[PDB]
């Protein structure tokens, strides 16, 4: 990521803060309804609206992306464990990471319309691409 | 293939869409987020920075023409292949645009509806529009098969 | 979508294809090179290494059913949407396979044909085979559209 | 790249050898004839069979991949000049790197039947995917 990208991302993710987990839930919910092929990776989950499990997992995704923003310069060693989980054990199709990153961008738009400028949209797309590249590295 | 209740949420949200802006806003963001797309639009002038692109007069004017073809596509959801017969011919035979990029403008459009509408843009409203833009994207890529 | 010299070259090489083994090496190479694909074949048993996958007799068995389907597609090049309509339903609504994975299997099938015919797999022959697989990949993706 | 993948690539690329530039030419031909949208990036080339220009370019692409094998651990740094050419100057659609990588694999299978095993096939895909990723990293 360029220095202009680091700035825009850290600024934008600062202004989420506590709302982080609540936003992650909404992103997962959007993914499940918009792309029903992704629901088969979660047979052990209640996927009904306002589900206890999706709120709880929502916060686990959000915490992961915050650490990434915090460790933006050393991303492959801040997320190393999650590649093994997603690539080796869960066998997650690479196209599915583009689907979540896209629903993640629809959530930040719908919630931070003042900070979702075209230059910030581009920085966040680059950031979520990087995150995806690391998670799929064990392929 | 939409349900009655999907179709009536799609059609109901579109009749409040600012037609003179969102089109440009969509096209402008595609050119900034996926910079390779700029090579198809050289004659438009200055695309060097995000500020240049969004305020470019030939971008905003071309945004209206794109959103104008979307508006035709909703009318005729039972016959998109035919509605977009001539646009598929231009885009695939004349311009040689990789279909992977029709999907990308479909999704950039969804981020913009969300941007303007906010909470009125719900997950099930999104899942209806996601169904639309995909169909548009497929119809446009028809001359490639 | 094929010339008369294209269709002839396609049919000449296909008659020479060991129907018994090419199918299996192609389904085998998919599972090794693109390992996320193994989760749809959990019950074929031991896919834990390259040599297990190419040795596994249920991969080989199933590999014949897949080549069987391409053959059947070649016979009906002017009606593919019709020929694959049932398999499209199986893959799309029941199994939930992302249609990007249909493109990968067709490209692995073209790698496998080049491994077996060497010099005979000339650029113009490959280019007619690329048209065919794009045809089949797109026909199996129909129930998503 | 894993230790095994590195060994497997140095094996396969070893057997290629002095023919790399000739296979480089074939892969470009195969791509132009199979995926004819890719032609639009070479309007200044004679793209007929056995063109002097496609042979001369074959060598340049071949010599760049040989550099990359030699510098597999420092690929980002070995190719950074090429990455600025393809993203900044030429504006190449990322989808196109996938079509050239496919056409290289098709050329190698046709020429090295003994060497093109399932394991080597999988290593060579990872290697060209790694190159494509560096060549699209300014996006
Ligand atoms: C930005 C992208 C992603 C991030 C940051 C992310 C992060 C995480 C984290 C932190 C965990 C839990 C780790 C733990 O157990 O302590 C997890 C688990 C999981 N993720 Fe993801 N993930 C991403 C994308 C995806 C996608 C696209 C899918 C499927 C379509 C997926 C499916 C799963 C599944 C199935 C689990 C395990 C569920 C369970 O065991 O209860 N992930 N992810
Ligand atoms: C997916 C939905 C899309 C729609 C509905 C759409 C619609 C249109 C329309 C209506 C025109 C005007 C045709 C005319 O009246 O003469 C046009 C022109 C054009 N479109 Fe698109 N388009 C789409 C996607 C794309 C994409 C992804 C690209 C490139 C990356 C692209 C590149 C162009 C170009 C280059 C022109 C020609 C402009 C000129 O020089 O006059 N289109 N499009
Ligand atoms: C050109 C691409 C493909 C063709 C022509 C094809 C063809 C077939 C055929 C003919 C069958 C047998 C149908 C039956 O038994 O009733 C089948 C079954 C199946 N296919 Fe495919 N297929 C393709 C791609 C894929 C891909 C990419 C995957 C997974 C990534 C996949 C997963 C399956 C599975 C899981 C079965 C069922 C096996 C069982 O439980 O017995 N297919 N396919
Ligand atoms: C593995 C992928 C690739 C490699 C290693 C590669 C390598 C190279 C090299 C070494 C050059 C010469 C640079 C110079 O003269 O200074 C070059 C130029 C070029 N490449 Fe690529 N390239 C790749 C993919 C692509 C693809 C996919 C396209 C288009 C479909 C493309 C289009 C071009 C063009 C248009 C030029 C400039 C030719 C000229 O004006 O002389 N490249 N590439």
């Amino acid at each position: 990521l360029s220095p202009a990208d680091k700035t825009n991302v850290k600024a934008a993710w600062g202004k989420v803060g506590a709302h982080a987990g609540e936003y992650g839930a909404e992103a997962l919910e959007r993914m499940f309804l918009s792309f029903p092929t992704t629901k088969t990776y979660f047979p052990h989950f209640d996927l009904s609206h306002g589900s206890a499990q999706v709120k709880g997992h929502g916060k686990k995704v959000a915490d992961a992306l915050t650490n990434a923003v915090a460790h933006v310069d050393d991303m492959p060693n801040a997320l190393s464990a999650l590649s093994d989980l997603h690539a080796h054990k869960l066998r997650v199709d690479p196209v599915n990471f583009k689907l979540l990153s896209h629903c993640l961008l629809v959530t930040l738009a719908a919630h931070l319309p003042a900070e979702f400028t075209p230059a910030v949209h581009a920085s966040l797309d680059k950031f979520l691409a990087s995150v995806s590249t690391v998670l799929t590295s064990k392929y | 293939h939409l349900t009655p209740e999907e179709k009536s949420a799609v059609t109901a949200l579109w009749g409040k869409v600012n037609v003179d802006e969102v089109g440009g806003e969509a096209l402008g963001r595609l050119l900034v987020v996926y910079p390779w797309t700029q090579r198809f639009f050289e004659s438009f002038g200055d695309l060097s920075t995000p500020d240049a692109v969004m305020g470019n007069p030939k971008v905003k004017a071309h945004g209206k023409k794109v959103l104008g073809a979307f508006s035709d596509g909703l009318a005729h959801l039972d016959n998109l292949k035919g509605t977009f017969a001539t646009l598929s011919e231009l885009h695939c035979d004349k311009l040689h645009v990789d279909p992977e990029n029709f999907r990308l403008l479909g999704n950039v459009l969804v981020c913009v509806l969300a941007h303007h509408f906010g909470k009125e843009f719900t997950p099930p409203v999104q899942a209806a529009y996601q169904k639309v833009v995909a169909g548009v994207a497929n119809a446009l890529a028809h001359k490639y098969h």
